[PDB]
């Protein structure tokens, strides 16, 4: 299928503490 | 002033870089939290930098200047929609599987353009943007904003000036999550929201690297909540030029398209160096295009995406789980799930459809049932290989018995959890139906529904599974075989 589908506002970790 | 919100801040960084205080200390940290950014906020001007006209006034500029970089700007106009707020609508007949847009890697703000941009110096040198991209995302996007010759200018323009993600919401609104999974993550959310700020804000402060930033004149609290839930909102993944590493981007023109029920239709092509997207449905003239955003929770549409989706096929709650050192079988039931790939605590899901729980998750709960001498035959001998490779195929269980017990505590575990929310979900439908609230509170009481409304399904997918495994331990049904 697509290569790159692209997952519109994926999840990130924010936490600058954990990482 | 200045020295007083130095001081302000520097509260406010202690504060929220503080350990965690205790979940039964949580929501009282969490205002406590709150009344220093208000605090702070009423003392700042909100926004550094607005602009002079409506959010509509810009799109055509962000038109003119996707079309000069090649970009596809036609058969489609924005539109205010009540319900999503701003959208696309079709201006022609878009068939199904349609490329319909495409927007090339230049008019892309990425971890890459913030490298070089401005924010370059400061980037290299403080270790929280090198290691977040996302929060590097932000700062490039609050630094070209406050650049007024900056490229990415149209694209800014045209940008919400608020949001829904629980950063703006009042104290009230969010209490409506007490006793949640989700509030949690409200809270996290906001304790590291702060800290960031505070941080940044004394981090431009003494780095000379910063000395050219616009943040250097002015960088406020209401700057920070905006371009965090700008790009929480926004983001996307995308492969580098080199395509051997994925970046975060925020890809204008089409982050424009708004979210429904589907499949994910938008993908990278490397060959153009653009993004691109065919049509996820017919789209006749005069409808809204949508887009699918992925497979998230209605707990991440909300904390992160700043919605509530109803009928999201999709939603899940979380339930922890693990085998307790004090279980005698301990060793063998670790030593089983290690061998599968699976940890010995963890956090699963629970869905909204039947059955409710994952290929990993049935394997753990079978695990966690399993006698000793179920264990052995997971351990020794030339079919126990076979034995760990279907272990997450409900086709093929272990044994009657240890589905049963597994079902049982499925049943058990979901309607504790059942237990310790504040309200039923009877009483959560009684609020939306005699009250008139708002959108945000509207989003918190539906969010704590969702979650009840999946461990009830739960409770009675388990029950009925219970049923169904009983019956064929009595009726002493051949168990089935991979073969
Ligand atoms: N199905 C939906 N229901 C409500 N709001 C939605 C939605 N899909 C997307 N949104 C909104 O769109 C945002 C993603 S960007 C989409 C364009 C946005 N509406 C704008 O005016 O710029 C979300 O944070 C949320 O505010």
């Amino acid at each position: 299928t697509l290569k790159y589908p692209i997952e519109k506002g994926i999840v990130t970790n924010w936490d600058d503490m954990e990482k | 002033s200045p020295k007083e919100i130095l001081n302000l801040t520097s509260e406010l960084l202690q504060k929220c870089s503080s350990p965690a205080p205790g979940p039964g200390k949580e929501w009282e940290e969490y205002v406590q939290i709150r009344t220093l950014v208000e605090k702070i906020r009423k003392k700042q001007k909100g926004l550094s930098v607005t602009f002079d006209g409506k959010r509509e006034d810009y799109f055509p500029d962000l038109m003119k200047w996707a079309s000069e970089n090649g970009a596809s700007v036609e058969g489609f106009e924005m539109v205010n929609f009540k319900e999503e707020g701003f959208g696309l609508r079709a201006t022609r007949d878009i068939k199904a599987e349609e490329l319909f847009l495409w927007v090339p890697r230049k008019l892309l703000m990425t971890v890459e353009s913030a490298k070089n941009s401005v924010l370059g110096p400061l980037y290299s040198q403080d270790r929280i943007l090198q290691a977040m991209g996302n929060i590097a995302l932000a700062f490039h996007l609050l630094c070209e904003r406050a650049s007024p010759n900056s490229f990415w200018q149209p694209y800014i323009q045209t940008l919400p000036s608020e949001y829904d993600t629980p950063l703006y919401f009042e104290e009230d609104e969010v209490r409506y999550l007490q006793s949640t999974q989700a509030i949690h993550d409200v809270f996290s959310q906001y304790k590291n929201t702060a800290r960031q700020y505070a941080y940044f804000y004394k981090v431009i402060q003494t780095h000379p690297h910063a000395n050219k930033l616009p943040l250097k004149d002015s960088f406020t609290y209401e700057d920070y909540r905006w371009a965090v839930s700008s790009v929480m909102t926004r983001q996307n993944q995308i492969p580098t030029e080199d395509g051997s590493r994925v970046t975060l981007a925020l890809i204008p023109l089409w982050d424009m398209c708004n979210h429904t029920n589907g499949l994910i239709t938008t993908g990278y092509n490397l060959e153009d160096d653009r993004c691109e997207c065919v049509a996820l449905q017919d789209f006749r003239a005069g409808e809204q295009i949508y887009i699918f955003y992925g497979t998230r929770s209605n707990a991440e549409f909300v904390i992160h995406s700043g919605f509530f989706f109803d009928n999201n096929s999709h939603d899940r709650v979380k339930i922890k789980l693990g085998v307790s050192k004090s279980d005698r079988l301990y060793a063998m039931k670790a030593e089983v799930l290690a061998r599968a790939g699976i940890p010995t605590s963890s956090v699963f899901a629970l869905h909204f459809t039947e059955p409710p729980i994952s290929a990993q998750l049935l394997a753990f709960l079978r695990v966690f049932c399993m006698t000793e001498e179920e264990l052995k035959e997971h351990l020794l001998g030339d079919s126990a290989i076979d034995r760990i490779f279907t272990l997450g195929n409900s086709e093929f269980p272990v044994s009657w018995d240890n589905e049963v017990k597994l079902w049982t505590f499925l049943e058990d575990r979901a309607s504790l959890l059942l237990k310790t929310y504040k309200t039923t979900i009877e009483e959560d439908k009684s609020v939306l139906k005699n009250h008139d609230l708002s959108v945000r509170a509207k989003m918190a009481i539906k969010l704590r529904l969702g979650e009840k409304e999946i461990l009830e399904k739960a409770v009675k997918s388990a029950a009925v599974n219970r049923e169904y495994y009983r019956q064929q331990m009595e009726e002493k049904a051949p168990l089935p075989k991979y073969e």
